[PDB]
């Protein structure tokens, strides 16, 4: 039923901007550290980026700048901006949802992810 | 009621087991605090360690320091979560001290000595007074629910809580070792208890 | 007209909301000043940040220290810009110090205690006195048209303001905290109004 | 009407120099921090280099010490001379003008760019 | 018996004939000990080398710290074993200082002064009071079966075995060549005899 | 009649976990400092990773916070968890038992190993 | 003939034009001297620029500090010119002292208080007591023919020249700003002249 | 006129030692600063190395100790000799002959080259 | 018989002229010695040089402290040879100091004040007592057959040699700069003659 | 008549070991520093390590642990062990003799060297 709102995808030239939006049913990425992670093709599903409860967020080396993770509690829609993407970035994003911080590998609800098309 | 200082707790194994209920005689909820302690572990870079753990009835994790794994202190607060990057992690005993508040969300997350800058957590809210504070374990419920991948298997100690936001400068002299009187829980003048296979013996930093 | 020594203002949201206007007796347009201000943050490797803004009803960045994000301290005057390359940032608390003048059009801009080179900027230009000084927004009009993106969400002190430049050892005792007079706008005797989630409690840094 | 002059291009075997031109209408680059962007076929509209109003001046690591961009006031022709091309600079640089050194995502005016072939 | 002080034992070649017997007159089988020991040898970055060696009749490395070669300092109690990552190692005389008991397992691996994190080891466990202590070979058997590649081809002193788990003041103090009574072996009223082409002579270390 | 058990594992898209397993007849592992190599294709008998005695572990650069070794000493099962598992880390592991952590290139008692296909 | 102690000529822009042409009482053709200068600019990671330079009616570049860039430090002679690699240049005042010599051709060229080894340059070589000695501009004729590329456009000051080689110890003393008696030319007590958008202000550097 | 000689080129298997010529008409490399570029194949005019008019001498990072590079002032022949030639150096080297140090752009006097086989 | 205290010896140019024959009143062939010498060179970058030759009518490199191109300090004692790695060799002066000896053929390379791991060499060997003790020069005989590749093109000085090796705390005060008394061979009391293009002015080392 | 003995070579799959023998006629070795290099099929003369008189020894970078070279003074046969034989490491390596270990470029004595396939 958590059903994360995988959207914001779709194709875009290397090096340019899109919204990945993140949206949650009720309030759940208030507890979750809401996380976007990249299961590109013949890759893993590694996370290019998380964000805390709080607010703090990180990214990945390979992806520092390169996007912008940010909690949007208004309606639970966290919004991930990319700049900058690579043809590495190239792949479909899953935005999930797990609980606290230090357990990233952790998922629990699991949703459908975005595509994303770095040309 | 036992003096700590010059002591620090023996934790040599990852096990769900290990673990030291530190009491306190904290009554009102917590609109304010400050938790510093000197802990040290190489597991920096092999997992996550639960460096300090606060439980209450309705939050496991009402006030957490924690290891984010390659990412340096995820620091909580009623559940709510904060992290400061750590952007390399030494071998060797670090000094943290985190002062989250309910009025501003405000956290000065002291390490080595050192300040992280102020950033907002839980703003407006109250810790719950009960608690089950515990070391070596990140509780998922009530002193419940330890994680062998979440424990700190190095030692901590020094482990001081005021009921009031340090001045930098307290701050900096908690890390130098001089008097303080951490009301909430104090390392000089510490309640607790002992579970698993946690000893207890002369801390290693200075 | 408050004290604000041993203090810093409290910016832990990005927001267009939290900044702080701060007041100035200032009434002669400046032929030449000098800001130094104990700030620090962690977006420097996220994004950029106003460390300063300092607008006109003609200028909205009449002088402005920002954080160019991946380059270092952009410092403008008068609307141009110059920028201090900042090799390598590290998270900890800075006092940068700019210098610019209206004849020589030069910027001591002292940051952390030591010297960038100065560089010309707006030569021959009289900054306007009339100033709706801000810190958190990169304000594109007189206090107004705040940015979250280029806002900063750290903290940030210790800010004076001099129609003077002042000698290269009266900047490094401004870094070391000694007394100073800060004319135009001084942290010690500062006068300021406070808008959105901005607090203000005391500063991190020495 | 802005139309950043793009101009000073051409094909030059790699590694050697040439002088792109930026010419503005008016005097709008006065105001503007303007900057070198590199969009490479295939590649992203990320910028070579820029030069903040006072005169400063910055070049991508790609792109240290490669080229210099200094600021024509006389006509507004910012000048960019690239030195030591090696073949990834061989691109469509555009000469664009954003406002303030901050800001470089923004471009507001936006041109039509100069060819480089690097041989 | 003779004072080994400001002096130490010429460990030039790879060989399985350079050693030194240090004798001891322990009696009871340790529960608890610390050797603390200053060496120097660059075959950190060639190949590992036996730092210090403890035999019994029962395990042939009762007690032994060597360079595991691109990982640091493997330290071994009673024939189990736990390494200390050593991140980069520097041609440079270090002093080590390993603390284990057999009670809490406890291993305060003090190096160069600084302290390795606390771990387990061969926890409740009784060492072999009857030893054959060398220097220079990873004895397979008490006191033989040495090997070249497993040998120390630098210099080492400052061997001083305790019964008892120094405080971390004490082990610093250590470090710094103050005075200590090292019951079961002392470097300063060192019990000894020499095999092979070891020499001995002024120490290269502060 | 060591026969180090060499099971758990098989096929596993890249990036993934997967639990290789360990076991030793009768307790030899206690005095054994265990330790798994890759014998990738092509590739050399290289220690992915290795665990001492005590319970410490090591691993090689290349597997820094790739997998975690831990002794299970209840049945010398001795346990190794492979998280983000890339495409390199597809090979036979030889889960070896020489016997002290110095001693890397001893194995004394040999195995069968356990495939390993990154995907 | 102005006292320039605590002050440095201010170059912040790159052109043709800004120089400052430093008169001297030299009247016989140097067989040896010394110049030391504390200059700083952020050039360095950008191109070259003339830190210090000396001509004469036979030769432009008769002694001639350089920034060779992405090489170090240029120093030439009567022409010929001699190269001293820095292999990383740091954004910082650095205090240069070249001392090269016509009878050995030797050269100290003492770097930030820190010695350059010693090279042979133009030995047995008087040079020219006719100076036209600026700052800013590699003159190709005597005070002519300045390029921007060329130019330095940060600051320069404690400009000093001897007509002897400094020892060692008095080079550092020079460092330290202790009292000196340049004969050649004296910061302290320079005769001097500015063309182009020079300024002078206060030195930045310690 | 200047005609800088350009010999001792040739065939010499990888990482071998060719000796470079460099010889000038009359002594003008007294007052140059000269230097050797590597103009190879689809690449640059950059210098493999430079020396100074006093003697002191430079080499490119990816030469360093490659080549060592020695001004000849007897005949003005300055020697370039090349040891561990590796594949990139394959290339045709140009000793030019610039003034001083720090105008490594400008040549002047140009001549022919030596061409370097590394086999 | 010249004092060479706060004085160091050119050398500006490789060639093989370039050299200094240095007198000694060594009469019986050391069983033990130690040189101490501060030099200084830049070509550590760019190839090997000899930093310090002793010959023999035997044996042409009897003693011979030589930079090994891309490894450090390649130190020899009559004809057979051992090599100190040198992880990363700095721009700046170095006091080396080896120690080798004729019984257990250890030798303590002291470099920059700090201690290189004893290692044999040449054990049980007499060094031949005459000697054309020469700098700048791998002599391939007794004072003769030099190579400028094999030169050293910088500066060296303090060079002194004693007949037995000095205890750690006596090689400290040689970096120091205390007084000594180097029998065999003596900087302060130096006896020599120079050959080539060597010159002799104050040494650049502290 | 030196005839640096080259055996202890063959086929070796990657990252094994091999005995590497280099015997003197007469006891030649005991003045020369004698090193392997690597000749590797168009690749250079590149030394792999070398050994001291005394008995120190150096390994390049690119060889850092992988060989280990000592010194038999016994009959003169220095002795190399290979371990961890990469791929680049398939090469013919030829035990030279050169006099002192300054001069690694001079070799004298010159030999036939002994195959390696690291497979």
């Amino acid at each position: 039923h958590v059903q994360l709102v995988e959207s914001g995808g779709g194709l875009v030239q290397a090096g340019g901007s899109l919204r990945l939006s993140c949206a949650a049913s009720r309030d759940i990425f208030s507890r979750y550290t809401v996380g976007w992670y990249r299961q590109a093709p013949g890759k893993q599903r590694d996370l290019v980026a998380l964000i805390t409860n709080g607010g703090s967020t990180h990214y990945v080396d390979s992806v520092k700048g390169r996007f912008t993770i940010s909690r949007d509690n208004a309606k639970n829609t966290v919004y991930l901006q990319m700049n900058s993407l690579k043809s590495e970035d190239t792949a479909i994003y899953y935005c999930n949802a797990f609980r606290a911080s230090f357990d990233r590998t952790p998922l629990y609800s699991w949703g459908q992810g975005t595509l994303v098309t770095v040309s | 009621q036992t003096d700590m200082s010059r002591k620090a707790f023996v934790f040599p194994k990852e096990s769900d087991t290990s673990y030291v209920s530190l009491k306190a005689p904290l009554t009102k909820p917590l609109k304010a605090f400050t938790v510093c302690l000197h802990f040290y572990t190489e597991l920096s870079s092999t997992r996550g360690y639960s460096i300090f753990s606060y439980a209450t009835k309705r939050q496991d994790n009402e006030i957490l320091i924690f290891w984010s794994k390659d990412i340096g202190y995820s620091f909580t607060v009623g559940g709510s979560e904060i992290l400061f990057e750590v952007p390399e992690v030494t071998v060797a005993p670090v000094h943290i001290c985190t002062s989250w508040e309910s009025a501003s969300g405000i956290v000065e997350f002291w390490v080595d000595g050192k300040p992280r800058v102020r950033k907002s957590l839980k703003k407006g809210y109250t810790v719950g007074a009960e608690a089950s504070i515990i070391l070596g374990q990140e509780q998922d419920s009530f002193g419940g629910n330890f994680e062998g991948s979440q424990s700190l298997v190095g030692d901590i100690g020094n482990v001081n809580m005021w009921d009031f936001v340090l001045s930098p400068d307290e701050i900096n002299t908690i890390y130098l070792g001089g008097p303080f009187s951490p009301n909430v829980l104090n390392w000089r003048a510490l309640k607790y208890e002992v579970q698993g296979e946690v000893f207890t013996k002369p801390q290693l930093w200075p």
